């Protein structure tokens, strides 16, 4: 088992590494069709790289690279998309938002750290399972928490795994930087969940629409951090249609597998989206999702964050294109 | 007399392969043609090492780890290695592809000599000199291709800005 | 995860929970 | 005289043409330090090219390319920066705003046309002369108009030269498209002047700060067009310091030649900026200018127009960097 | 007899210039060296035509229109053209740089032969054969550098995205 | 070019007119 995965570790140790500037990841509608889990892990190395977090927080080198590969292996392989690639697109949106969006001139590097680590810990060790499934399939982790149990577990595994061996990038942090780190990451991973995002978002939009937002008023700023977090948690939809076909028809088939669990180990009378029968009607029920979190958030992420506009546009392009599949 | 031709055949493979840098596939066409013409081998296959494993199109791929195999042993070594008795295969000239160095970039193996049923010691070093031109053509035309694909995909990433 | 009632059925038909 | 300029026409007919994607013009802080007037003219061909105008308005080919070269030769060569290079940076900002800024999803292609042609006619045949100089040096063009006389002349030469031979790109336009064209270009060239911008801008900012701006309310939209116009008229400040040194110290030396005219054919008691003596304090007087139009406009051009954020940032980077020369 | 040696001069210029593609400047170093060594000319200058004008580094530039001049006349024609009596210049071998074709990519001119004070008709076509390898090296190494500069500056434009 | 007096000296000593 591990012998093959560590053979992949030599694939890290013995393969060509295309540059991130060659690999279009700075582009928001990026082609992740060709990247392997290894190459996406390398882009994740870029994500830790350019955010100026390593210099500002003294991260260890290979401890970070194998932070990335260890998170790459910890995901159960039965999962269709909510694995390492999901973290790849999420922190792709995070890295791109904090570099291509040039937000660093605004918000502090501490916050860039909280954004990145919470972005890669938006969905740690995701089992193809959301909050609801464990809340009703009753995995012990569910009883371990209450609200946003997967994400309370993602903060739990943030503070745990980063303190766990092979992952101590928190080691270089000063106690203040460390405090702001795990705390803002706490609230943000709570907001990495689309739900507690829906909870926190209204204060944000009220503080954004009037162009009255201020970064010398820090709680608003951290709330913006959480907004970018949720903006990143669903970023896979930003990807191009030939590829997006794969991505959101794996949203289809993977919520049809989790949905198979919804109609085997759960046996609910099916809800319209995750029913497989809506194979040519599921995308509309993605659009109503996109309207509910995506566009609603990327509008504010448009009027404050700037070059991050395509992160909105790169989603909207999918709309009708999925409506086509949603049009039988 | 006869003793003055085979080097100018290297002039031929030079004037050819150094003018075919634009594409690797055509380079393979000219190489397979010139090699099946000059080596007198009925067939051949050209491995290309990658850390610990050889790679070959002979366009279905063929693979063999550097530790395993006899040709793989050549990948481990880079020794030129004749096999006068192969076991219509009857002999194999197993010598490294090489290039800039004796380091094993790959492992060629010729099969079935014309003129003298066995491969000779003559059927060794000449293949190496042929592999000078072929090895430079490979390393540098692939050097050209990597620059092409990579630096091109870079401006493909340039698209938004 | 208490939220708006308008959202709940949507949570029951969108990717959230 | 003309024999050499048409030898430059063979330089158009016989020289390597670097691609615009090679020539960083999409990057707002582009290096125009190495471009020749010819290559900048070629970038101007790009500026007529990608805005989807030639397809939407049936522009003639070489009539357009030599629209570009004719406007190139027409500038008097005594002028420092306010020549073809000025049009290059202005329509660089325009082309970049309408493509890299991806505003086309919002505003109509008619408006893209008005923006582009008014951008290249922000300062046609500029003589090293601003409105005030002819208003007091009394060139006949000054008595020919009143407000914004250089720019009323730039609309005048818009409607004239585009109807003049070798420049009929308006020829393919339909009467409605043509009407919206020259009219919106009229108001915009009036607003290409930084001044009538200062006049029109307040309604815009009142309509922008609250995120209540709407493009199905067309006059507001045209007002946005004018705001982008003025955003483009001063875009040279966006350029990098090794280069910007050249650009704004030619703002220095060119308003010092024009200022020599202000102290020879005008003989006013010197004002602090165009007085040569403040070579070590001119840049602060740029900032008081820069704050007066640039940042104020690029803030709204930030909250609505999006990827155009660096057009702001690429200006702000100069601030302290010029303060250095402003600090002796 | 001696006949093989000047073919192996083509071997030398091949095995050299095809390995110097990484930079055209070093390529000029090796070319000027090998040429002053073998052409027997005391000096030389290498024009390169551009539409209607030649270009030469002999690194101060030197320029001459294709209509004007005798070497410019060669730019107009591409004729190999000996000048046994130049008017310590005393003769000039004025022949096109060429490359893929007889088309004038440029105009070389050798000056002052060793062995036989005049340039011979022998001091013509052999220089053209040398200019085969040199012309390919020039067209393709410049083909390399153009792709380098341009496609590199492309990802330099990639910056913002 | 009539404008606000706060603007005018900022027109009178800066780049605009």
């Amino acid at each position: 088992s591990h012998m093959e995965e560590t053979r992949e570790l030599q694939s890290l140790a013995a393969a060509v590494v295309p540059s991130a500037q060659t690999l279009k990841i700075t582009d928001f509608s990026f082609s992740d069709f060709e990247l392997s889990d290894l190459e996406t892990a390398l882009c994740t190395i870029r994500m830790f790289t350019d955010l100026n977090l390593v210099q500002n927080f003294q991260m260890k080198h290979e401890v970070l690279c194998r932070w990335i590969l260890s998170v790459k292996k910890n995901y159960r392989k039965n999962v269709a998309y909510h694995n390492w690639r999901h973290a790849f697109n999420t922190a792709q949106c995070m890295f791109a938002a904090l570099k291509a969006g040039k937000i660093q001139n605004k918000l502090t590097d501490l916050e860039i750290l909280a954004l990145l680590i919470a972005a890669l810990s938006h969905d740690l060790d995701h089992r193809g399972v959301n909050n609801s499934y464990i809340q009703r399939s009753e995995h012990p982790l569910a009883q371990l928490y209450c609200h946003s149990i997967m994400e309370h577990h993602h903060f739990d595994q943030c503070l745990m795994i980063l303190n766990s061996p092979g992952n101590q990038i928190l080691s270089g942090l000063s106690i203040e930087e460390y405090k702001t780190t795990l705390k803002i990451i706490k609230q943000a991973i709570l907001a990495t969940d689309l739900a507690l995002y829906i909870k926190r978002r209204g204060e944000f939009f009220e503080l954004i629409r009037k162009n009255q937002f201020n970064l010398e008023d820090p709680h608003q700023k951290e709330l913006f951090l959480a907004m970018l977090m949720t903006a990143c948690d669903l970023s896979a939809i930003t990807k191009p249609w030939p590829i997006q076909q794969r991505i959101a028809e794996l949203v289809a088939t993977e919520f049809w597998e989790q949905g198979d669990l919804e109609r085997t180990v759960l046996q609910q009378q099916p809800i319209p989206m995750m029913d497989r029968n809506k194979r040519d009607e599921l995308p509309k029920l993605q659009v109503g999702f996109i309207d509910f979190v995506c566009t609603q958030l990327y509008e504010a992420l448009t009027h404050v964050s700037e070059d991050c506009f395509p992160l909105l546009d790169g989603c909207r392009k999918n709309r009708q294109k999925w409506q086509a599949l949603a049009e039988q | 007399q006869k003793l003055k031709c085979e080097c100018q055949a290297l002039l031929q493979v030079a004037k050819n392969l150094f003018t075919h840098l634009d594409d690797v596939s055509v380079l393979l066409q000219e190489i397979i043609t010139e090699a099946r013409n000059l080596s007198n081998a009925e067939i051949c296959s050209v491995f290309l090492l990658d850390q610990n494993e050889l790679v070959a199109k002979v366009s279905y791929e063929i693979r063999i780890p550097a530790d395993q195999g006899i040709a793989g042993h050549v990948a481990t070594t880079g020794q030129i290695l004749n096999i006068p008795d192969a076991y219509r295969t009857r002999n194999i000239l197993c010598f490294p592809i090489k290039n800039e160095n004796q380091e094993v970039i790959g492992v060629a193996e010729l099969v079935n000599k014309i003129n003298g049923p066995w491969f000779s010691k003559f059927d060794e070093d000449l293949a190496t000199a042929f592999s000078i031109y072929c090895g430079i053509s490979i390393a540098h035309s692939l050097l050209y291709k990597k620059v092409n694909e990579a630096q091109y995909r870079s401006h493909l990433a340039n698209e938004m800005m | 995860e208490a939220f708006n009632h308008l959202e709940l059925h949507e949570l029951a038909q969108y990717g959230i929970i």
